[PDB]
């Protein structure tokens, strides 16, 4: 139900360092 | 060379 | 995890972490996916020829962690087993077919910013993010070299690679519960689980509803981080039913 957000990340919109990698690879 | 953990958790 | 990097705080806190009472040391890598349950494979506890059996008492799970090391006070949290649950066709004579585990806990596990679960995937986020180049990211505290280990925890992310390639890289028999992720020789890029990293979490984050969803399960490999040579992990999607079965049941 909250499973898969971060409270360090998702929760407070931040991102970490590399997850923008995986996403540029989801096209 | 692991830290031991607290008695309680043996 | 070899040619990884050093984890964030708080970047993969579904991460667990298998710990032998005695002799006290690292047994494996898990994954925390409710406040009771935690995922994990089935070889880090059943591994006959290797003379692997371990029971309930004979390890706790470590929580929050972030040092490998270091007994994390105030952060971590450990667990005791309850109860551990082999798949029943897990297939540790041929190929690791079936290479998953799950573990309940005697009591709940506090959530905080440190500890949270992953979500499990749905037949929908299988389709839509299993496929050939998309990456994933995989978290351990196993060797950082095929043959030195890591302070706190590592972290790499891998594309998914195409079956025939896949199959084309090993003698092992490889099945639809299994799939393989990795750069290619060519792509210059490395990384790559490896002893000790065994149970641990292959994650995809969706783009759709931006959660992080565990497709995969550290399973096996041959060498690390070699050419020409991927890992290897068990599809959750596909062994799904099984983990719905036992948590519906148990
Ligand atoms: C290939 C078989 C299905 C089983 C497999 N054993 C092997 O056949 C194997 C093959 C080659 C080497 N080697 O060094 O060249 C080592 C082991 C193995 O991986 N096993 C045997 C039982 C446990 C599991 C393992 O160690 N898992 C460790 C996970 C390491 C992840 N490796 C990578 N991602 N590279």
């Amino acid at each position: 139900a909250d499973c898969g957000l971060r409270p360090l990340f998702e929760k407070k919109s931040l991102e970490d360092k590399t997850e923008r990698e995986l996403l540029e690879s989801y096209i | 060379d692991f830290e031991e953990i607290p008695e309680e958790y043996l | 995890i070899v040619e990884g990097s050093d984890a964030e705080i708080g970047m993969s806190p579904w991460q667990v972490m298998l710990f032998r009472k005695s002799p006290q040391e690292l047994l494996c890598g898990a994954s925390l996916i409710s406040d009771r349950w935690v995922l994990t494979a089935a070889h880090c506890l059943l591994y006959p020829p290797w003379d692997k059996n371990f029971t309930e008492n004979d390890l706790l799970v470590r929580i929050g962690k972030h040092s490998r090391t270091r007994y994390e006070r105030n952060i971590e949290k450990i667990s005791m087993l309850e109860k551990i649950y082999i798949h029943p066709r897990y297939n540790w004579r041929e190929n690791l077919d079936r290479d998953i585990a799950l573990m309940k806990l005697k009591k709940p596990v506090a959530f905080s910013d440190y500890i949270h679960p992953v979500c499990l995937p749905d037949r929908e986020t299988a389709a839509s993010l299993l496929q050939a180049g998309y990456k994933g990211r995989v978290t351990g505290w196993g060797n950082l070299k095929e043959t030195g280990q890591p302070s706190v925890l590592q972290v790499v992310n891998l594309p998914i690679v195409e079956r025939p390639v896949c199959k084309d890289s090993t003698r092992i028999r490889i099945t639809d519960n299994m799939f393989c992720a990795g750069y290619k020789p060519d792509e210059g890029k490395r990384g790559d689980a490896c002893e000790g990293d065994s149970g641990g979490p292959f994650v995809m984050k969706s783009p759709f509803n931006n959660r992080w969803y565990q497709m995969g399960i550290v399973s096996w490999g041959e060498g690390c981080d070699r050419d020409g040579k991927y890992g290897f992990y068990t599809h959750v999607f596909r062994l799904k039913k099984w983990i719905q079965k036992v948590i519906d049941q148990f």
